[PDB]
RNA sequence: UGUAACGGGGCUAAACCAUGCACCGAAGCUGCGGCAGCGACGCUUAUGCGUUGUUGGGUAGGGGAGCGUUCUGUAAGCCUGUGAAGGUGUGCUGUGAGGCAUGCUGGAGGUAUCAGAAGUGCGAAUGCUGACAUAAGUAACGAUAAAGCGGGUGAAAAGCC
RNA sequence: CCGGCGAGGGGAGUGAAAAAGAACCUGAAACCGUGUACGUACAAGCAGUGGGAGCACAGUGUGACUGCGUAC
C-alpha cells in the first residue's frame, strides 16, 4: 500500500491575506513560507506546490528588532566587476519595500523550480489594498 | 470499515475485500488467518492498546518472491566488487472479516 | 584447444547494455561508459533502500506534524501523548488516517491530548 | 565495371596502421624551461 | 584550439538548426506562356513579363 | 500504393544530400519537383533524378494517377566511403572520405 | 560403470590457480604477487 | 614468428605506444605467448595399480552381469554374415569377445561390425572392458585372464 | 574577483547560562522474513538433515567452493530441414558467474550426462588490427600572370573546341 | 520503364530463397538516418537513483517536479 501523494491537479490553494504592520520580519517570513510550501496541511508532499496564495499587506511597516532598521545590509551584484552594491534596509523600505519581504521568504523558500514555484503565490503590496477581491482571501491573522 | 493491524513487524491498514501483501506466514494456501492484534477498528464510529473483541480474518491467497533486487557493493580504486540477488517472500492475504 | 571468445563476450556486454536503456548518449551504447553507468546505478540503487526507508518516515512525519496541528496540538506532544496512552500505531498508518480518514484522526488526538495532560 | 577500387595507403609508412598517424621523423616542440 | 571532449549527438544536431535550406514557394507564373518561374527572372524559354526577351 | 525508387552509391555526402531531402518531405510531387528544380544545390539535382524515377516507377508499374502522389518517405543514408589520401606539410598525410550516400525516395498515392 | 560414471574421489583433484582473472577469483589484478617490487616482476625474486 | 628484430618506432618521441618488436604477443600476426610444442600426455600407472584395476572392472562385470563367460566362440568361414547371426542366438549387439587362441577367421569377421571387438585376451585395457555391454570370453581365456591377474 | 569570519534566510531570542521534559535523528539496536559461516549438540545412526549458540565491512594476501567457453571420451548415442549453430527480442528463475523456454531472422549442424585437456573469460597496458565517429560541412582548394565575351559540341560549359 | 544509348533504380523472370544480384552465406557492435509515443524553450553540476504526477499504449514506454548523489 503505497503512501498518499497530492497531485498538481486535485489540489486546492486558498487564499489568504496578511497584514504585515508592525510585525518581526522574519517571523512573519517564515509563517509565510510554511504556508506557501504547504507544510500546514496533512496532504502535504514536498514534490508538489500544495501550498497557499499569500497577499501580504502593508510591506513597509514590516518592522526588525534591534539596530537592524540601519543595520541590515542588503548585498546584491550585479554581474560587473565593481558590481557589489548594496542598500541598508531603510534604503530598501524607500526604494522597494516590497522586495523586504520577497527576499526574506525567497531564502526560505526551497531553491529549484518547485520552489521558485511557490514564490509565485506571494503576492506583496507595500500599500493597503490589493486587486485581487475576486479571488476572495480570508483574513490570516498573525 | 477499515482496521489497523500488525504482522509482518510492519503495520497494515485494510478494508473488506481487499488484498494486502504480507512477510511470509507460515500458513497453506487457503487457511484462514486471525489477527487477534487489531491495533485500531474505525468506521463513522472508531476503536483504538489494542482492541478488545475485533479480529481480522484473511484468507490466504498466494506465496511468491518478489522482483528480484540486486545488490551491487563496489570500492572505487580498492579491487572490490560484489553482485548478490534477493527476492523476497510474500503472502497475499484478502481480507474476509473486520469486527 | 584454442578458444575464441567472441560469442560469450557479446553476451557478456549485451547483458549490461540490457541494464543501461534509458540512459543519456554513450551510456546507452557504448559498453565502457555504460558498464560504469550500471555500477553506479546499482551503487545508487543499494543506498537508496536504506534513504527510502528514511524519506518516507520524514515524510509521514511531516504529515502528522501538520495534522496534529489542524487539531491544537504538535508532533512532539502528540507522539509523547500517544506513548502515554499505549497506541502503538506507527508513523505510515498514522499518516495514512491523516489525509484519508480525517475524523479518525482527530479522535487520535483527542485520545493523544487526553492522555498527555 | 572494374569499380571499388581501395584506398591505397602512403608507400612511406609499413605499418599502414600509423600510416595516417604521424610522420614518425622528429618531434620538434622546443619550449621546455624547467630550470 | 582543439576541443577537450568530444562533441555528442545532441551538440551536433543543436547547431545545425540553422543549416536547414529554405525552400522558395514562391515561383511566379508568367502571363503569356504560363511558365513557372523565379520572381523576376526570366523563364526556362527565355519570356519574362509577358514579353519575349531572349529567345 | 508506396513506390520505391533508389539511387545507391551516390557521390554527395549524406549530410549535404539530408539538406535538400527536408524540403521535398511530405509535399505533393508536383509541388516537390519544381522546390528541387530552383534549389541551387548538387544534391537538388541528384534527389530530383530520383524523385522523377519514383514519379515514373509509380505510373509504369504500380498503377498510374500522378497528380495524387506524394513523397511520403524520403530518408538518406551513408554509403561506402572511399579513402583517399591527401599529402600535407612536412611529409604528414591525411585520410580523405570521399563520401558517399543512398538516396531513398517513396511516392505513394 | 560405464563411461560417463566414472568420478574421482573427492579431494583428489583441487583446481589449479588461475592467476589475473578479475575480482571474484581473489587472484586478479596482482596474480597474488603483491604490488611493486622485484619480486612481483616476471622472472624476479633473489637467489637462494 | 617471421619477422625481423628491428624495433619498429624509436622508444621515445613519437607518440605511439613503445614495442620493440613486430612479433609481440600482443601484435596482430606475432607471437603466441606461451606457445604449445609437442608434449607426451602419457601417465604412470603402477602395475599393483593397473592390475587392481582390472581385477576390479572384472569383478563389477560380474556384479551388473556384463560378463558371460562361454567356452567356444569361433566360426567356421572367415565371413561377417555368420558372425552377424553368431550373436543373435547369443543376443548381443554391442559385444567385446575376448578368446584365448589366435584366431584370425573370427577376427576378420568382426573387423567390419562396429560394436563387436575381438581381442586375444592379452591386450584387453581399461576402456575395453567398460566401453562394450557385454564382454564375452572364451573358458581359454579366463584361465589366462585369472593367471595374469593372480 | 563578490556579501564572504552563522551554510543561508533570518533571529533580541531562533543567543548564552542553569534546570527539566518531549521529540527528531544512523546501514547502531529491536521487530519481521530470508541466506550463509562456525561451533555445541549423538539431534540423527556413513551422517546427511534438524535443534541452539554466535558470527558474516574489507585492500594486500591466504583458504574453500563454483560458472561458462573450445576440444576428447561416453557418441554409428540423443537433438536436428516439421529448422542446428549464430544473430535479435521477450518471458521465466538461480546468492552469483549464469540457466532455461520461446517469437523473428538464419538455412546445417549441435551436443544431456559424467569425466578429461586447456591458446579458458578483457575496459584499461600513450596495448595490436580493422571499422567508424569527433572537431566540421569547419580550414583549405598549392604562387595576386587576369580575364571577358560570342559561336560550337553536349544531358549539362567559368574551365573543352 | 526512369536516366545522359549513364550510374543507379523499379518491374518482369530465374530460383527453395535475390532481405542469395556478383560491393553476393550468416550480417553483431560502434556509428548514421527515417517513422512513431512521451518529454523538453525560467532552468544550473558524474546525468543516475529513491519518490513521483501527467500522458501514450497494451504490464510497457516516457518522465514534469523532488530527496540523495563529484566517473572508472
Amino acid at each position: 500500500m503505497k503512501t498518499f501523494t497530492a497531485k498538481p491537479e486535485t489540489v486546492k490553494r486558498d487564499w489568504y491575506v496578511v497584514d504585515a504592520t508592525g510585525k518581526t520580519l522574519g517571523r512573519l517570513a517564515t509563517e509565510l513560507a510554511r504556508r506557501l510550501r504547504g507544510k500546514h496541511k496533512a496532504e502535504y508532499t514536498p514534490h508538489v506546490d500544495t501550498g497557499d496564495y499569500i497577499i501580504v499587506l502593508n510591506a513597509d511597516k514590516v518592522a526588525v528588532t534591534g539596530n537592524k532598521r540601519t543595520d541590515k545590509v542588503y548585498y546584491h551584484h550585479t554581474g560587473h566587476i565593481g558590481g557589489i552594491k548594496q542598500a541598508t534596509f531603510e534604503e530598501m523600505i524607500a526604494r522597494r519595500p516590497e522586495r523586504v519581504i520577497e527576499i526574506a521568504v525567497k531564502g526560505m523558500l526551497p531553491k529549484g523550480p518547485l520552489g521558485r514555484a511557490m514564490f509565485r503565490k506571494l503576492k506583496v503590496y507595500a500599500g493597503n489594498e490589493h486587486n485581487h477581491a475576486a479571488q476572495q482571501p480570508q483574513v490570516l491573522d498573525i | 470499515m477499515y482496521a489497523v493491524f500488525q504482522s509482518g513487524g510492519k503495520q497494515h491498514r485494510v478494508s473488506e475485500g481487499q488484498t494486502v501483501r504480507l512477510e511470509k506466514l507460515d500458513i497453506a494456501t487457503g487457511e484462514t488467518v486471525e489477527f487477534a492484534e487489531v491495533l485500531m477498528i474505525a468506521n463513522g464510529e472508531e476503536v483504538k492498546p489494542f482492541v478488545d473483541g475485533g479480529v481480522i480474518k484473511a484468507e490466504v491467497v498466494a506465496h511468491g518472491r518478489g522482483e528480484k533486487v540486486k545488490i551491487v557493493k563496489f570500492r572505487r580504486r580498492k579491487h572490490y566488487r560484489k553482485q548478490q540477488g534477493h527476492r523476497q517472500w510474500f503472502t497475499d492475504v484478502k481480507i474476509t472479516g473486520i469486527s | 584447444a584454442r578458444v575464441k571468445r567472441g560469442v560469450i563476450a557479446r553476451a557478456r556486454h549485451k547483458k549490461i547494455l540490457k541494464q543501461a536503456k534509458g540512459y543519456y548518449g554513450a551510456r546507452s551504447r557504448v559498453y565502457r561508459v555504460a558498464f560504469q553507468a550500471v555500477i553506479k546505478a546499482g551503487q545508487y540503487a543499494y543506498r537508496d533502500r536504506r534513504q527510502r526507508k528514511r524519506q518516507f518516515r520524514q515524510l509521514w512525519i511531516a504529515r502528522i506534524n501538520a495534522a496534529a496541528r489542524q487539531n491544537g496540538i504538535s508532533y512532539s506532544k502528540f507522539i509523547n501523548g500517544l506513548k502515554k496512552a499505549s497506541v502503538e500505531i506507527d508513523r505510515k498508518i498514522l499518516a495514512d488516517i491523516a489525509v484519508f480518514d480525517k475524523v479518525a484522526f482527530t479522535a487520535l488526538v483527542e485520545k493523544a491530548k487526553a492522555a498527555l495532560a | 565495371h572494374c569499380y571499388e577500387c581501395s584506398s591505397d595507403c602512403p608507400n612511406l609508412q609499413p605499418y599502414f596502421s600509423r600510416c595516417f598517424s604521424t610522420p614518425v621523423w622528429i618531434s620538434q616542440a622546443q619550449g621546455i624551461r624547467a630550470g | 584550439a582543439v576541443q577537450q571532449n568530444k562533441p555528442t549527438r545532441s551538440k551536433r544536431g543543436m547547431r545545425r538548426s540553422h543549416d536547414a535550406l529554405t525552400a522558395v514557394t514562391s515561383l511566379s507564373v508568367d502571363k503569356t506562356s504560363g511558365e513557372k518561374h523565379l520572381r523576376h527572372h526570366i523563364t526556362a524559354d527565355g519570356y519574362y513579363r509577358g514579353r519575349k526577351v531572349i529567345a | 500504393m508506396e513506390t520505391i525508387a533508389k539511387h545507391r552509391h551516390a557521390r554527395s555526402s549524406a549530410q549535404k544530400v539530408r539538406l535538400v531531402a527536408d524540403l521535398i518531405r511530405g509535399k505533393k510531387v508536383s509541388q516537390a519537383l519544381d522546390i528541387l528544380t530552383y534549389t541551387n544545390k548538387k544534391a537538388a539535382v541528384l534527389v530530383k533524378k530520383v524523385l522523377e524515377s519514383a514519379i515514373a516507377n509509380a505510373e509504369h508499374n504500380d498503377g498510374a494517377d500522378i497528380d495524387d502522389l506524394k513523397v511520403t518517405k524520403i530518408f538518406v543514408d551513408e554509403g561506402p566511403s572511399m579513402k583517399r589520401i591527401m599529402p600535407r606539410a612536412k611529409g604528414r598525410a591525411d585520410r580523405i572520405l570521399k563520401r558517399t550516400s543512398h538516396i531513398t525516395v517513396v511516392v505513394s498515392d | 560403470m560405464r563411461l560417463n560414471t566414472l568420478s574421482p574421489a573427492e579431494g583428489s583433484k583441487k583446481a589449479g590457480k588461475r592467476l589475473g582473472r578479475g575480482i571474484g577469483s581473489g587472484l586478479g589484478k596482482t596474480g597474488g604477487r603483491g604490488h611493486k617490487g622485484q619480486k612481483s616482476r616476471s622472472g624476479g625474486g633473489v637467489r637462494r | 614468428v617471421t619477422g625481423s628484430g628491428k624495433k619498429p618506432w624509436r622508444q621515445k618521441g613519437t607518440g605511439r605506444a613503445r614495442s620493440g618488436s613486430i612479433k609481440s604477443p600482443i601484435w596482430r600476426s606475432g607471437g603466441v605467448t606461451f606457445a604449445a610444442r609437442p608434449q607426451d600426455h602419457s601417465q604412470k600407472v603402477n602395475k599393483k595399480m593397473y592390475r587392481g584395476a582390472l581385477k576390479s572392472i572384472l569383478s563389477e562385470l560380474v556384479r551388473q552381469d556384463r560378463l558371460i563367460v562361454v567356452e567356444k566362440f569361433s566360426v567356421e568361414a572367415p565371413k561377417t554374415k555368420l558372425l552377424a547371426q553368431k550373436l543373435k542366438d547369443m543376443a548381443l549387439e554391442d559385444v567385446l569377445i575376448i578368446t584365448g587362441e589366435l584366431d584370425e577367421n573370427l577376427f576378420l569377421a568382426a573387423r567390419n561390425l562396429h560394436k563387436v571387438d575381438v581381442r586375444d585376451a592379452t591386450g584387453i585395457d581399461p576402456v575395453s572392458l567398460i566401453a562394450f555391454d557385454k564382454v564375452v570370453m572364451t573358458a581359454d581365456a579366463v584361465k589366462q585372464v585369472e593367471e595374469m591377474l593372480a
